[PDB]
DNA sequence: ACGACGGCCAGTGCCAA
DNA sequence: CAGTGGCACTGGCCGTCGTT
């Protein structure tokens, strides 16, 4: 088993130079390291512990790292390397399993002092090297004059560079001890730092080896990308901000500006009593000017001819109330409270911190005399909306326009396991939040996503999708815990229709994907009124929807309590019996709340399948001969929790991976002994709109 | 004998005046308009005749104010043809208002 | 001497699974 | 007591840097 780790020009997408890398050999208790022109005999060690049935071990080098140096041994050697994935073993991803409950910086990609809880020290510090090791560049120049430049900290290969690079190396290696130390999902009896790769895999707690095989599968995924359909976005950017235009033409004719204190420093005082008077606006009480300006002259210093006036404006002693100017922004939930109140709204509803709500319900309800501030009032809705299309698609931080690549694809990010759970969390942008097609301009936006943007290498023919998702997942999920309490019952009962739209009509409500926030929302904790704020209506109906189901399949009611006995010995302070749910592959997994255990102990589950779902089916493809790969058959184009969507280079393709990923989820059913059957339902077409 | 502007009566009342016209952009909000009201006042008789005192509410009359770059109240804007002849931002006091008058009229 | 502006940071809400 | 996430906007606050 060696440590490694290396540093490079920039990041993979555009990274073109290794600077330096260090190995350490357990086998030799040694480090060793490898300067630019090193880099054939830094890739030949590898290889050489591949060779020797060895393992390999890098911090994110399953996202970095591994990939970076297969670009660069073509680029700078024109050499073909490729670790295999057995071989290889990431702290980052053991990390994110083991310590699933804490956050992390995800590389320094996101500020320490945002993150809610405590980091890993470690981690911490491998997260930090890059923002390090730029202040001492930075200071050292400064030292020598010379100025600093946008990143050249990494354009050359420096003695700095390679002592971090050695840090990161013994870093990584505390770290990796760290995580084997962990007897519950490192059996103590075994020294995995002296034993072969299979070796490695097979005596380790099984969710060890999902959690890489995921990472790695992942990583190809980012690297893929998602086709883009720029052009169609940039046109909807034109539609929305014209729209927007016009609803605020609109909105400031009918709400004013006005103005308001801004910039005052002192405290206003009653001119008699002198008392300070705190909720009066801050003043400014101007030191120099008068209505004339100093004598210049002898005679006119004695009155013998008037002083020059004063142009200035301001009179010493003379206090005013500074201001500024305020236009009405739709966007402004103060700027909108103030306005419908004086229009007559009186507020019933306010934040725990004394600000009245102005969501999408509260303006719905409100009421005012004047016909034309009431009809306002839907123009704020729409271009509250308007806004929300517009910073997702083109102006925000992580808008579309802005992550669209050379190659013509979104290359989001995803952390695998960022979920306490054990799902992936999604950013940069975050692809598992597009606008879904029932939603205003959803066709548009998840029509710009799909595989018809994407025209083949050869040929130059657009490829296809196949988009995949687990029918009814989390209440099949269900089914399996309660299946001891009620035999299967329910098992059985859900597999007979589909359960949303039977549930849909049993609970009169008017859209399936109503009934699928229902259900979950009730299965998962609602009180009375969410329930009924969910189904528009109010708690009453809340109550009723509650009982109707919870007494249906009263299995529900044993599986939370039989959870809670387990968990919790007494009782919000809580006192703990076990703090943590055993998930589907033995993994510990963080219940934060004893009403939230069955969230935990579902979401979970699905989310585990759902992982090991994925690795089978693409593992199942290559088996059959399709390549994983824009220069192959298929390419894996973005995961969303339940939902897969991948580019075929033909409908022949896409027929035969949404026919693979049905064999594997119920491969996955059976191998977890799973007591419900497990289904997934697949669909072939040119984009994310149809796919889905 | 002070005029009690409106946004829209402003143009005739005061850039049409053809007289020496001193309006007070205010707000009932402000701690020094209070002060400088009561003074404005007996501006307005001792005055009489050569200057007509007119105040203007930028809350009630929003579109007004924004036309002269007001920054600052109470804003004092003395008016004469049409025009701005001078401008004094604070609450001024009786005197002070008096020399202010006394030498732009 | 003063004020525009870019991170930081809570509040608030809504997007999806 | 829906849970699990990401992220856009406003508005308060403050140290950097160009303007008066
Ligand atoms: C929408 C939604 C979903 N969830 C969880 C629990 C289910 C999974 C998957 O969602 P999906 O819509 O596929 O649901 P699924 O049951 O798979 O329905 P399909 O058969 O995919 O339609 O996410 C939730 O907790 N709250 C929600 O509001
Ligand atoms: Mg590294
Ligand atoms: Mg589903
Ligand atoms: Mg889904
Ligand atoms: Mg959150």
């Amino acid at each position: 088993m060696i440590v490694s780790d290396i540093e490079a020009n920039a990041l993979l997408e555009s990274v073109t130079k290794f600077h330096c890398g260090v190995i350490y050999d357990y086998s030799t208790a040694e480090y060793v390291s490898y300067r630019p022109s090193d880099f054939g005999a830094y890739l030949d060690a590898l290889e050489a512990e591949v060779a020797r049935g060895g393992l390999i071990v890098f911090h994110n080098g399953h996202k970095y790292d591994v990939p970076a140096l297969t670009k660069l041994a073509k680029l700078q050697l024109n050499r073909e390397f490729h670790l295999p994935r057995e071989n290889c073993i990431d702290t980052l991803v053991l990390s994110r399993l083991i310590h699933s409950n804490l956050k992390d910086t995800d590389m320094g990609l996101l500020r320490s002092g945002k993150l809610p809880g405590a980091l890993e020290a470690w981690g911490y510090r491998l997260g930090e090297m890059k923002g390090e090791y730029k202040d001492d560049f930075k200071r050292m120049l400064e030292e020598q004059g010379e100025e600093y430049v946008d990143g050249m900290e990494w354009w050359n290969f420096n003695e700095e560079m390679m002592d971090y690079n050695v840090q990161d190396v013994v870093v990584t290696k505390a770290l990796l001890e760290k995580l084997l130390s962990d007897k519950h999902y490192f059996p103590p009896e075994i020294d995995f730092t002296d034993v072969g790769y299979t070796t490695f895999w097979s005596e380790s707690l099984e969710a060890v080896d999902i959690e890489h095989r995921a990472a790695w599968l992942l990583a190809k995924q980012e690297r893929n990308g998602f086709p883009f359909d720029t052009k169609a976005i940039e046109e909807l950017y034109v539609e929305l901000a014209a729209r927007r235009s016009e609803l605020l033409r609109k909105l400031t004719e009918t709400f004013g500006s006005w103005y308001q204190p801004k910039g005052g420093t002192e405290m206003f005082c009653h001119p008699r009593t002198g008392k300070p008077l705190p909720k009066y606006p801050r003043i400014k009480t101007p030191k120099v000017g008068g209505i004339f300006k100093k004598p210049k002259n002898k005679a006119q210093r004695e009155g013998r001819e008037p002083c020059e006036l004063d142009t200035r404006e301001y009179v010493a002693g003379a206090p005013y109330t500074p201001v500024e100017h305020v236009v009405f922004n739709p966007s402004s939930r103060d700027h909108i409270q103030k306005k419908l109140q004086e229009a007559g709204w009186v507020p019933t509803k306010y934040t725990d911190k004394g600000a009245p709500v102005v969501d999408d319900e509260v303006l719905e309800g409100v009421r005012v005399d004047d016909p034309e501030k009431q009809a306002a009032i839907d123009l704020i809705k729409e271009y509250l909306m308007i806004q929300k299309r517009i910073g997702q698609s083109a102006e925000g931080d992580k808008a579309w326009l802005r992550y669209v690549a050379e190659d013509g694809k979104i290359h989001g990010s995803v952390n695998p396991n960022g979920a306490v759970t054990g799902r992936a969390t999604h950013a940069f942008p975050n692809l598992a939040q597009i606008p879904g097609v029932r939603s205003p301009y959803g066709e548009q936006c998840r029509a710009a996503f799909g595989a018809e943007h994407h025209l083949d290498g050869i040929t130059g023919k657009p490829w296809v999708q196949a988009g995949i998702d687990a029918s009814g997942l989390e209440l099949r999920c269900l089914a399996h815990f309660m299946a001891r309490f009620d035999n299967g019952e329910y098992a059985h009962e859900i597999l007979n229709g589909d359960i949303h739209t039977k549930n849909q009509i049993a609970a009169e409500l008017p859209t399936r994907d109503n009934a699928k926030t229902f259900i979950y929302g009730f299965l998962y904790g609602a009180g009375d009124e969410k329930i009924g704020q969910i189904v528009g209506a109010g708690k009453e109906r809340g109550k009723e929807l509650k009982k109707k189901f919870l007494e249906n399949t009263p299995a529900i009611a044993a599986l939370r309590e039989s959870i809670q006995q387990t968990l919790v010995e007494s009782s919000q302070q809580v006192k703990w019996k076990r703090r943590w749910i055993k998930g589907l592959d033995g993994r510990k997994v963080h219940v934060r709340s004893p009403h939230a255990a069955l969230n935990t102990l579902l979401q979970s589950a699905g989310a585990l399948i759902c992982k090991l779902w994925i690795i089978k089916t693409e593992e199942m493809l290559v088996e059959k001969g399709l390549k994983h790969g824009w220069d192959g058959d298929f390419a894996y184009m973005a995961w969303v929790h339940d939902e897969i969507q991948v580019g075929c280079r033909t409908e022949e393709i896409a027929q035969v991976v949404i026919e693979t990923a049905q064999e594997a989820m119920r491969w996955v059913g059976d191998h977890w002994n799973f007591r419900c059957l497990l289904d997934t339902e697949g669909k072939m077409g040119p984009n994310w709109a149809i796919c889905h | 004998k002070i005029i009690h502007l409106t946004d829209d009566s402003f143009d005739t009342d005061v850039l049409k005046a053809d007289g020496a016209i001193l309006v007070d952009f205010w707000a009932e909000w402000c701690g020094p308009c209070k002060m400088i009201a009561p003074i404005l006042d007996e501006i307005a008789d001792e005055y009489q005749g050569k200057l007509t005192v007119a105040k203007l509410n930028i809350d009630q009359n929003p579109g007004t104010a924004p036309k002269y770059g007001i920054r600052g109240i109470p804003t004092l804007l003395l008016f004469k043809n049409g025009e701005v002849a001078a401008t004094k931002v604070g609450a001024l006091s009786k005197g002070q208002l008096k020399e202010f008058l006394d030498a732009n009229l």
